[PDB]
């Protein structure tokens, strides 16, 4: 039950438990090998400077993720890249430093092949939760068979990552990698759901309250009251606004010049597991488990309003209990539950807070319906027919033609040219509603990976992109407009080609941005970087499929302007064909656009071009 | 769940010295705070002895300071209350506690695992 949806037994748990007691006494982190596994635990700190950044300048301390270093913590499509608590990864850096030798041991673990594990207590955690990414974009991505799953186990963890975090962990299928117990009350995992204006003056006596290493002589009671309310009033902000913002109020006045009642960024990433004193309550839903972290920690289960905040203090300690006591507890995974009645009323869960989490699962089972009706609609022959007739019709009929089906799209003097392009209307509407569902986040994080759908897209992409750019050309919008790649490329093409880039790529762990400047950087063209990069801006040579566009743009001007943009395009050219972005039977055709412009170029340059022997007879 | 068995208690005559061990299932170093309590006749289980998961350091009751010392053999996984000066009201039974992370070593309620105890029984004079 447990076991079966986690991948981790209470052994592993017990084990991670003890060696995250153990990391205090070390530095940094603490290795344990214990039989088949390897854990490595970190040593938490409860230092204010350790959970917001002195030097950030964010009113939650957080950061943008570099994309080098986490090239999969993004949006695909969008770009967007994650967002993480800034403390937290400069603590994972110094743990990851090579004078550290954390990384040999690491890898060192790797070679034997046991089962690596990532723990850790509050902001050990966090760090083990981060170190988990790490070791993702490190190793797991490159090579899955030698460097295998990793386990991450934390205990009373702040939230470290934003939302774009744990869709991206969700899309890669790694979030069922995270294991997050919280007791209920515990009130680290909610402290950076807070503006961190709102805790300033309380945060180091608290910090210094739940530090296990210390003693209490009786402090202040009054600092932490008012540090539980803090605390709770900004998380009741980002918890009704998330409710709001899912199916209420949309976007209001949500956007940004009005920073007023600005709500953290962080959401939960992975695999909670709450915990009372009789049940276990596994959730995966990242809104539900806000909405918990919220409803739980309430004056509900006696309404002893005076009691809770030390409770919120002493429960950031009772993970011995909780490790001691897993087995005699009755367990339940709250997102494929009939009811969650029992579980919540047991968490002490208010009817309105049972109502926002019920609504939190309800929407993750609506964006698998979407998706469900998405590849019905996919799958559906008189769908694929359409490919299908660009396909083994038009696109042969036009290779007969002489003039290839871009060309005799472009001035569309057949009935065929006018089915062709009621066709890509149709397409185009079918992708412009999928990539509407995607831009609103109503489909599962899983989607953009799917492989059928990449695979669908990237046909889609190259077949019919080339007739989009022939209808922008014929109705002369690069006149009014302008260059395709500029101002008329639609997104849904974008998205195609930035799903099937980064499934091919994500294995060596380059964007395709930057293998594509080292392409025209090997083509040894001899010009400064900056020059190049301005000469190659928004040109069609980053996309098979927006051969064409490159084209059009290349044609008419003279030879000296456009060398560098025309020699990099023949240098594109042949591993292009060999993909299957650009089919071979039509650029080269007599009648081609593409050809008969070929022909003008300097007889020099066509002398040494790579492709005199597919234009031999010019 | 740490299984801790308290043994060595007995009659002693005033004056004399007692050791007690306290085997415990797994090492406890920089894992569980390992206190020493007594209960007496009719009184309450209070606090003898503390040695720490923090710092590995001890401390002890005012009236055992200075003559009773907690230690602890990390090999034999097994934590030692010698006691010296007994005096007939130090006749209790003791039990051996862990915890953590018992940022009170005073209170019994921080301590989550504990022993069913040794009898010590200090005599008078004839």
């Amino acid at each position: 039950a447990f076991e079966a949806l986690t991948g981790i037994n209470g052994d592993l748990i017990t084990r991670s438990w003890s060696a995250s007691k153990q990391a205090y006494l070390t530095e940094r982190y603490h290795k344990e090998e214990a039989g088949a596994v390897v854990i490595f635990a970190f040593q938490p700190s409860f230092s204010e400077k350790d959970f917001f950044d002195p030097d950030n300048k964010s009113s939650f301390g957080e950061i943008k993720l570099n994309r080098v270093q986490f090239p999969c913590m993004r949006k695909i499509g969008k770009g967007d890249v994650a967002t993480v608590n800034e403390a937290f990864l400069k603590n994972l850096e110094a743990v990851i430093d090579p004078r550290t030798s954390f990384q040999a041991s690491v890898e060192m673990a790797v070679r034997s092949r046991k089962q690596i594990v990532f723990t850790g207590h509050s902001s050990g955690g966090a760090t083990a939760i981060l170190a988990t990414v790490w070791y993702l974009e490190k190793y797991f991505i490159r090579n899955p068979n030698v460097y295998l799953e990793p386990r991450c186990v934390t205990f009373g963890a702040p939230l470290v990552g934003d939302s774009i975090f744990s869709h991206a962990l969700g899309r890669e299928k790694w979030s069922r990698f995270f294991v997050n117990f919280v007791t209920r009350f515990d009130i680290v995992p909610r402290i950076t759901l807070a503006r961190k204006a709102s805790v300033e003056e309380t945060l180091p006596h608290v910090l210094a309250q739940l530090d296990p290493r210390n003693s209490s002589v009786q402090e202040s009671e009054q600092r932490i009251t008012e540090f539980y309310t803090s605390v709770m009033r900004d998380t009741s902000t980002v918890a009704n606004q998330a409710v709001c913002e899912l199916t209420g109020s949309a976007e209001a006045i949500l956007e940004t010049l009005s920073s007023f009642l600005e709500l953290s960024p962080y959401r939960p990433a992975g695999t909670f597991v709450f915990s009372t004193e009789k049940r276990l309550v596994a959730v995966n839903n990242s809104d539900a488990i806000l909405q918990m972290l919220f409803y739980t920690c309430q004056a509900s289960d006696e309404q002893e309003w005076s009691l809770i905040p030390f409770r919120s203090i002493r429960d950031h300690h009772s993970y011995e209990e909780l490790v001691q006591s897993m087995g005699m507890k009755l367990f339940n995974h709250l997102d494929g539950e009939n009811s969650i009645e029992s579980s919540l009323n047991d968490l002490g869960v208010s009817t309105r807070g049972r109502q926002y989490v019920q609504a939190a699962l309800e929407e993750e089972k609506k964006r698998v319906e979407n998706q469900k009706k998405i590849i019905q609609v996919i799958q559906q022959e008189r769908f694929l027919k359409k490919l299908a007739w660009i396909e083994d019709e038009y696109k042969p009929k036009c290779q007969a033609h002489k003039n290839g089906y871009y060309d005799s799209f472009k001035v569309s003097n057949e009935e065929n040219d006018f089915k062709a392009n009621v066709k890509r209307a149709e397409l185009a509407g079918v992708f412009d509603e999928v990539l509407g569902l995607l831009k609103k986040c109503q489909l599962p994080d899983e989607f953009e990976g799917d492989i059928d759908w990449i695979k669908l897209a990237t046909r889609y992409r190259r077949l019919v992109e080339p007739l989009d750019i022939a209808n922008y050309h014929r109705h002369l919008k690069n006149e009014d407009t302008g260059p395709y790649m500029k101002r008329g490329r639609p997104t849904r093409y974008i998205y195609a080609q930035r799903g099937y880039e980064h499934h091919i790529l994500k294995p060596n762990g380059m964007i395709a941005e930057d293998v594509f400047w080292n392409k025209v950087n090997g083509l040894n063209l001899g010009l400064q970087l900056e020059e190049i990069q301005e000469t190659l801006k928004n040109s069609g040579s980053e996309c098979g499929s927006c051969f064409w566009a490159e084209v059009e743009e290349l044609k008419g001007k003279p030879y000296e302007e456009v060398e560098v943009r025309v020699k990099t395009l023949e240098g594109m050219l042949r591993e292009w064909i060999t993909a299957g972005e650009v089919d071979e039977k039509e650029i080269f055709l007599e009648g081609s656009t593409f050809r008969k412009w070929w022909i003008t170029l300097p007889k020099n340059h066509k002398s040494h071009s790579p492709l005199r022997d597919y234009m031999m007879d010019e | 769940q740490v299984q801790l068995q308290e043994s060595g208690g007995g009659l002693v005559q005033a004056g004399g010295s007692l050791r007690l061990s306290c085997a415990t299932s797994t090492h406890t170093a920089g894992q569980y705070t390992m206190a020493w309590f007594r209960q007496a006749p009719g009184k309450e289980r209070e606090f003898v002895a503390v040695l720490r998961w923090s710092d590995y350091s001890t401390d002890y009751a005012n009236s055992v300071k200075n003559r009773f010392t907690i230690s602890r053999d990390n090999a034999k996984n097994t934590v030692y209350l010698q006691m010296n000066s007994l005096k007939p009201e130090d006749t209790a039974v003791y039990y051996c506690a862990a915890g953590w992370p018992v940022k009170v070593i005073s209170s019994a309620d921080e301590y989550i695992n504990w022993g069913q105890g040794t009898q010590v029984t200090v005599s008078s004079a004839a």
